[PDB]
């Protein structure tokens, strides 16, 4: 069925503009309508507006009218939202979605499709990639420390996603310096420490930081 | 800035029912039959449970039901299960060509057992010490209810400088996680016999210790 | 009958 894939996380200065993209695949793009819904930290869901991909017609929430546009490139099945005049209140997770408000004459197509969300942070601060440190170990816990990055978010996988059992990636701490750090730990059989390679894959899109760190026993 | 009014929280016991409300005006909830209800787990896209006041999309069990009278819509969740803990948002067409949302009601399912924290403590890595830095990493998971306090010790002496601890966060299994970091110089790390992270929860404590 | 997108267009008409 049709899926929506959004662009990666961004950081922008106060007053600037940000564009989030939303690429449709799996069905006719023009059959759907693209809504944008955000959630700022500590706030609830907030609808921003909607776009008809065929015509480009839009409706925007009164709250954003004057500093938002919603556009599309039909040739690449992609929708865009550009939000301008950014303030701290615009730091949020932004979703595109085909919403279900009024149903069809029959209900077979009465379903929603949501993108994965794009994190946008409004800050005057510089982006910086993390330093990734291996945390060496019946079962043994091994990990990696993702130190000093801005802004959120960072993703972590293990063995390129082949290792999922026993993985726990923790929410980041916000240090006094203003930078973030997080850790991810995986619990594995101790007997495998001398025979299995373990690698944490860390990605910080804003800083073009992608590191695969081998975690060896000491 | 939520246009519709929802109480911030609700609770119920397993197998029982809970009803949560969403109030609007005659120009939205009371003017149209385009009320939806969304289930939102942290970190995941909202999942619509009800649309057009009463209708369920495919795969939503009949224990979720919606209704409306006047300017008030209601969602009733029967046969409550732990997986139903989430923040529930109502929405309505309204205003002028707008979709309005309520502020969300966070649902707690009562009766969940006490759970002591699991604690993992890592010392500074060789690589970090070479960079002239040192961080102790105390990772705390699987506790319930969602509150802990963390104490750090150098040998047996309390240390508070350089500590930074997260707020508790809900895990997918209904329990909570947190982490605590102790920043030290390499000299401080090498100078002491050991360092400890002590996690207290409901009056009981779990302690881990690491050494150079 | 038309697809549901067109019904939503009417709901949001200008």
């Amino acid at each position: 069925q049709m899926q929506l894939m959004q662009s990666g996380a961004e950081v922008k200065k106060p007053g600037a503009s940000v564009t989030v993209s939303c690429k449709a695949s799996g069905d006719t793009f023009s059959d759907y309508r693209i809504h944008w819904v955000r959630q700022a930290p500590g706030q609830g869901l907030e609808w921003m507006g909607r776009m008809n991909p065929k015509s480009g017609d839009t409706n925007f929430a009164q709250k954003f009218q004057g500093r938002v546009t919603m556009t599309r490139d039909m040739s690449i099945n992609t929708a865009y939202m550009t939000l301008s005049g950014l303030t701290f209140d615009d730091t949020a997770l932004y979703y595109c979605a085909s919403l279900l408000i009024v149903g069809g004459f029959d209900p077979l197509d009465d379903f929603e499709v949501w993108g994965q969300g794009t994190m946008v942070t409004i800050s005057s601060a510089s982006t910086k990639g993390p330093s990734v440190f291996p945390l060496a170990p019946g079962t043994a816990a091994l990990g990696c420390l993702v130190k000093d990055y801005f802004p959120e978010p960072v993703t972590v996988s293990w063995n390129s996603g082949a290792l999922t059992s026993g993985v726990h990636t923790f929410p980041a701490v916000l240090q006094s310096s203003g930078l973030y750090s997080l850790s991810s730990v995986v619990t594995v059989p101790s007997s495998s420490l001398g025979t299995q390679t373990y690698i944490c894959n860390v990605n910080h899109k804003p800083s073009n930081t992608k590191v695969d760190k081998k975690v060896e026993p000491k | 800035q939520s246009a519709l009014t929802q109480p911030p929280s609700a609770s119920g016991s397993p197998g029982q029912s809970v009803t949560i409300s969403c109030s609007g005006t005659s120009s939205d909830v009371g003017g149209y039959n385009f009320v939806s209800w969304y289930q939102h787990h942290p970190g995941k896209a909202p999942k619509i449970l009800i649309y057009e006041v009463t209708k369920r999309p495919s795969g939503v069990p009949d224990r979720f039901s919606g209704s409306k009278s006047g300017n008030t819509a209601s969602l009733t969740v029967s046969g409550l299960q732990a997986e139903d803990e989430a923040d529930y948002y109502c929405s309505s067409y309204g205003g002028t060509n707008n979709l309005l949302f309520g502020g969300g009601t966070k649902l707690t399912v009562l009766g969940q057992p006490k759970a002591a924290p699991s604690v993992t403590l890592f010392p500074p890595s060789s690589e970090e010490l070479q960079a002239n830095k040192a961080t102790l990493v105390c990772l705390i998971s699987d506790f319930y209810p969602g509150a802990v306090t963390v104490a750090w010790k150098a040998d047996s002496s309390p240390v508070k400088a350089g500590v930074e601890t997260t707020t508790p966060s809900k895990q997918s299994n209904n329990k909570y996680a947190a982490s605590s970091y102790l920043s030290l110089t390499p000299e401080q790390w090498k100078s002491h016999r050991s360092y400890s992270c002590q996690v207290t929860h409901e009056g009981s404590t779990v302690e881990k210790t690491v050494a150079p | 009958p038309s697809k549901r997108s067109f019904i939503e267009d009417l709901l949001f008409n200008k």
